[PDB]
């Protein structure tokens, strides 16, 4: 059974730092490409940030680009997100993706409304 | 006389066969002298 | 015997029906519209239940197959490995949802059933993207940090009566998509970038040129040439 | 020999029909109207073996209105040295030259029939183009088999030559046609590789009864005609005669054809240009890839007939041209073998994959 | 809340679900099949070769009289062959050329087909005029057709890519029964020889066994990495193997409901297309993205034969009724028939 | 969803409900059902050239 249970978020004051974390179970962590996906109310999912099999290629969006930081442990099967300078804009569930295949370069239906290879994530709330 | 290129392999065959003794001994050289016109 | 005679005659008769319909299929250049959502791919179609949809129109006497699929949930990892053989993808782009458009290029390119099938690429809602830059309103910085340090390339042709400001914008999306363009796909399939709107009737002729190039490459290929 | 001298005697009996040089026969050759003041050139005659006719006879008559004295005997003499001045190093040359192309022709011919093979063997590489590949290789075999055999069993063997049998006479015709047919062929690749890139580029589904019919069946007209006209105008022994101009009627059409090639060559390379041009390639990629694609499709076009078509009369000039000419010629079969079935990429990954197996 | 605690709740249930699984599995397949002897090195050669289909193959199904055998191309064209004197008897055109799967019924008089049209079409081949024609066009699907299998010349139970089954009722072309549970979209699906029940693999790397009468499911099945693109009910229909884009694949067992034995290696990193399973279930033949077919010994996992000889990804195969020969489908325009 | 997550705790409930046999005894008629059929089994088994249909 592919899991991918979240952990971290809450209540964060603006300007203040998050660490989520992403435990991996039921497959090899180390030949998967993970995606970062965060979903706020009232709008669709969007892509963050993403990492390869050995982290060699490293990629955000242009929101993150300079505030989040992308790592992963293949050994522990864990993926972190060091969130950073945050903004009260950046409040939604934020969720680790994987990728539908491995060594595929390519990564589809990531931003998916259903997509069986996706946990149950934790809500982000950044406000006074 | 055919100069062409395709022609190359049809001059060298014509050449061989008058000019050399059927691949056998070679004649002396038809002399040139001044005893010749 | 009497029967197996008649088996070879009935095959026979087969085989000149599949000779004849083997000329009508390589008549065709068959093309995927893989628009993304809110990107005008349906007005296309329009201005030249059901899971796919067909539209057959002809340039300069050369068939063409269009197809665009409704009715087929989000997931087209499954279903696109089916389109690997066409001429052309056409992929329609609205110009967050320009990145999600350049996530599903990137894997679109990289994906290993698509590696030798080009995709063309149609910039629209280039009279939509006007506007918004002059009124200010959007910043494009704040969606993409890289546009402050952007400068026009020297291959820009500004159309008459444009802004500099909307040339360096509409430009600096278009390099986005060639940045994944020229970072795989050694020479098996090429992106060709236009800038298109809604209304246009040289949408039809852009697509017929640039299967001309398609078509041109792959014949070098087997040569060995390109 | 001494019997077509005779004849050319009694030819110049029946001819004749400030001071001057009279018209005489030194025993050789016949002169006519020389003045004062010039040196009179005509081609060596072929009487006998050591006599190159290619060469030229030189004879001065000096202002006075005498001919050229020997010193020696101070009697009229003809400069006839020149004729045979390089006959013996010619021969040799050409020694060299006819086992060069031995080796050639049999080296291609194995290529070729490897080449056929393979691609008779695997029918998933079969396409449009390898039909005509085939073709390509089958005339190319039959005309190099023919070569080997008028090399080997005519040119030395000149006790069947002498007899002038109706065997060898039809021995030429088929020569002539096979030759006809791969140089028409290779007009035909051309123009199939024309009607591929550069015109005609959308759903080429071309009718190949057409190529058929011009590689195969045209060139069966030139050949009967200049057939006809051997055997009525210029009948003679084996029909091996190079001086007569009715070789023309053949090879001039083969020669227009691979100018037509060498045009579609040049309209194929700039298109390729073109293509490599609008990607942004670099300039010395670009020069590299055209010289490449120019250098392999050279011998597949039959390039190398209209790029080269003189003959120097330098001695050493002429002699690299010939060893040159003879090279690409008699190789050409191993070349077209070589680049088009040994280095093709969709042939090779086959044969690695069957070599499994 | 309420949906925490059904969340905090199914965990429960899962982790229970696991205790049991846990509890049956007291020696695997390995151990058990130890002692026995090996299948050998097995090889087969390609009989015949079915050429005459313009575009890539997807799907094959072998005839009830293991003679005439039905192919699916994405040109737009179903062929009949005969696979014993090689000669097409039908060439059936079809209205959408995107069709991705095709039946033989039972009984031989229909055919089906379908694909990114979202409908069945079931061809009568007995017409009194001699040529084909369409006899029921059943629609209701909301996504791309992957598989159909027949029940009789009255049912056919077909899968859709909207993540659900149905059970089609000809001659009415109203779907009686409606299979969901399902969360990633169906590829495959297999029916058991006793027809009572059926397997289908979906996207969400799980098995669900269905009751085709009552319409629920019985067992789900998991423990691939990624999406099922192929599956086969074993002969004696008490188990069935899976292929999954994982490079491996896994058996499992109906009433162990859990995996048995993985078949994976170390070379094999790509996925794979079709599986299906010999007479006796001894081997088990599986299609790759290489250009290769695997035979895998099922009761031992060791590697029995390598079938090297298309020139594109093996999309469809299968076995004869008897077990006679098995013929495999590429995306070259090609069948081969191995024995 | 409320009526999403809840269908699922249903269904669950009835799979932990089924009856289920030892692996050991389960895999055992596996082996006992290819056995018995390993004669009838013309790709296991190579069949003579005259009975294959095929050659």
């Amino acid at each position: 059974q592919v899991q991918l249970q979240e952990s971290g978020g809450g209540l964060v004051q603006p300007g203040g730092s998050l660490r989520l974390s992403c435990a991996a179970s039921g497959f090899t962590f180390s030949n998967y490409k993970m995606n970062w996906v965060r979903q706020a109310p009232g709008k669709g999912l969007e892509w963050v940030s993403d990492i390869s099999q050995s982290g060699a290629s490293i990629s955000y969006t242009g929101s993150v680009k300079g505030r989040f930081t992308i790592s992963r442990d293949n050994a522990k099967n864990t993926l972190y997100l060091q969130m950073n300078s945050l903004k009260p804009e950046d409040t939604a569930v934020y969720y680790c993706a994987r990728c539908p295949a491995p060594f595929t370069r390519d990564c589809f239906d990531v931003t998916s409304t259903t997509y069986a290879y996706r946990g149950q994530g934790t809500q982000v709330t950044v406000s006074s | 006389k055919c100069n062409t290129a395709t022609c190359a392999t049809q001059r060298l065959a014509e050449f061989l066969r008058h000019s050399s003794n059927n691949f056998g001994p070679i004649l002396p050289p038809t002399n040139v002298g001044s005893n010749t016109p | 015997r009497n029967e197996e005679k008649a088996q070879r005659e009935a095959n026979k008769k087969i085989e000149k029906q599949l000779q004849k319909d083997k000329q009508v299929y390589r008549a065709t250049h068959r093309l995927l519209l893989l628009g993304a959502g809110e990107s005008g791919k349906n007005t296309i179609v329009k201005q030249m239940t059901s899971g796919i949809f067909e539209t057959k129109f002809q340039v300069d006497k050369v068939n063409f197959h269009m197809f665009d699929v409704g009715a087929q949930r989000d997931e087209r990892r499954k279903w696109i490995q089916c389109f690997n053989d066409v001429t052309a993808i056409i992929f329609v782009v609205a110009s967050n949802r320009l990145q999600a458009a350049l996530k599903l290029f990137d894997s679109i390119w990289n994906n290993k059933w698509l590696r030798d099938t080009s995709v063309i690429l149609f910039l629209n809602k280039q009279d939509l993207l006007a506007e918004k830059v002059l009124a200010g309103k959007s910043k494009i910085e704040d969606y993409f940090p890289e546009f402050a340090r952007y400068t026009t390339p020297e291959d820009a042709t500004p159309e008459p009566g444009e802004d500099p400001r909307v040339t360096r914008a509409k430009y600096f999306i278009r390099d986005e998509f060639l940045r994944i363009s020229t970072a795989s796909g050694d020479g098996r399939h090429y992106c060709y970038p236009h800038f298109t709107c809604s209304v246009d009737t040289e949408n039809i002729r852009r697509v017929f040129n640039d299967c001309r190039d398609i078509i041109q490459r792959m014949h070098l290929r087997q040569y060995e040439l390109l | 020999g001494r019997k077509k001298m005779m004849d050319a005697q009694y030819k110049c009996y029946d001819r004749m029909q400030g001071p001057y040089c009279n018209r005489t026969w030194d025993g050789w050759l016949c002169w006519d109207d020389t003045p004062a003041g010039v040196l009179s050139y005509q081609f060596c005659p072929d009487y006998f073996p050591d006599f190159d006719p290619s060469e030229k006879v030189t004879k001065y008559c000096d202002e006075k209105g005498v001919w050229f004295k020997h010193p020696e005997n101070n009697r009229t003499w003809s400069n006839y040295t020149m004729c045979n001045a390089f006959t013996p190093e010619k021969l040799k040359n050409a020694y060299v030259l006819y086992y060069l192309a031995i080796v050639g022709h049999s080296l291609s011919i194995f290529t070729l029939v490897i080449s056929l093979g393979i691609f008779v063997f695997f029918r998933s590489l079969g396409c449009q183009r390898v039909t005509l590949h085939k073709n390509m290789f089958l005339t190319y075999i039959l005309n190099s088999m023919i070569i080997i055999i008028h090399l080997v069993e005519v040119v030395p063997n000149g006790e069947l030559v002498r007899r002038d049998p109706v065997s060898c006479k039809i021995l030429h015709f088929f020569h002539q046609y096979m030759m006809a047919c791969n140089y028409f062929w290779m007009l035909c690749e051309g123009i199939y590789l024309h009607t591929l890139i550069v015109v005609a580029v959308f759903t080429e589904k071309q009718r190949l009864r057409w190529y058929y019919l011009l590689g195969w069946g045209f060139p069966l007209v030139p050949t009967t005609i200049h057939a006809i006209t051997r055997a009525v105008y210029f009948n003679d022994n084996c029909w091996l005669s190079v001086e007569t101009h009715l070789l023309y009627i053949i090879h001039g059409p083969v020669m227009a054809a691979l100018v037509v090639n060498f045009f579609f060559l040049l309209n194929i390379v700039r298109v390729l240009v073109t293509k490599m041009r609008e990607t942004h390639e670099a300039e010395s990629h670009m020069y590299l890839k055209a010289v490449k694609a120019t250098m392999i499709l050279v011998p597949l076009l039959g390039i190398q007939f209209v790029v080269f078509p003189w003959r120097p009369s330098n001695k050493m000039l002429g002699k690299i041209y010939d060893y040159v000419m003879h090279s690409l010629i008699h190789f050409q079969g191993f070349f077209v073998a070589t680049i088009y079935c040994f280095c093709n990429n969709e042939v090779q990954t086959t044969v690695k994959r069957q070599w499994a197996q | 809340s309420e949906l925490d605690q059904l969340r905090q709740e199914a965990e429960q249930l899962k982790n229970q679900i696991r205790d049991a699984r846990k509890a049956c599995a007291d020696a695997t397949l390995s151990q058990i099949t130890n002692n026995i002897d090996p299948v050998g090195r097995i090889q087969m050669r390609t009989r015949r070769t079915l050429r005459g289909h313009l575009a890539k193959i997807y799907a094959m199904h072998w005839g009830t009289d293991s003679r005439l055998l039905v192919s699916a191309s994405q040109d737009g064209k179903l062929i009949i062959w005969d696979s014993y004197t090689t000669n097409k008897v039908h060439a059936i055109p079809l209205r959408s050329s995107w069709v991705m799967t095709c039946a033989y019924a039972p009984s031989g008089n229909y055919v089906a087909c379908g694909g990114l049209d979202n409908i069945c079409s079931i061809y009568n081949l007995k017409t009194r005029e001699g040529n084909v024609r369409v006899s029921r066009e059943l629609a209701g699907h909301t996504g791309y057709l992957s598989c159909c299998r027949f029940l009789d010349d009255n049912q056919i139970v077909t899968s859709s890519g909207d993540t659900t089954c149905a059970l089609w009722d000809i001659e009415t072309g109203q779907q009686t029964t409606t299979f969901t549970g399902h969360t990633g979209d169906v590829m495959s699906l297999s029916l058991a020889p006793d027809t009572r029940l059926f397997v289908s693999g979906a996207c969400d790397a799980s098995a669900k066994l269905w009751d085709v009468r009552e319409g629920m499911c019985r067992q789900t099945f998991t423990g691939h990495e990624s999406d099922i693109n192929a599956i086969c009910f074993f002969p004696n229909g008490n188990a069935f193997a899976t292929g999954s884009d994982d490079a491996t694949c896994r058996l499992f067992d109906l009433r162990a409901d859990q995996e048995l034995m993985t078949y994976s290696h170390d070379n094999i990193i790509c996925g794979i297309t079709s599986v299906s399973f010999s007479k006796s279930g001894r081997l088990l033949l599986a299609g790759y993205d290489d250009f290769n077919c695997n035979v895998w010994d099922a009761l031992k996992a060791d590697r029995a034969g390598v079938l090297a000889g298309h020139d594109n990804r093996v999309s469809c195969l299968g076995v004869t009724d008897d077990g006679m020969a098995v013929a495999t489908g590429s995306w070259d325009s090609f069948l081969k028939i191995w024995n | 969803s409320i009526a999403q997550a809840r269908k699922l705790v249903e269904q669950l409930k009835m799979e932990a409900n089924i009856d289920r046999i030892k692996v050991s005894k389960a895999a055992a008629d596996l082996m006992a059902y290819c056995e018995a059929h390993a004669k009838e089994d013309p790709l296991l088994t190579p069949v003579p050239a005259s009975e294959n249909p095929f050659r």
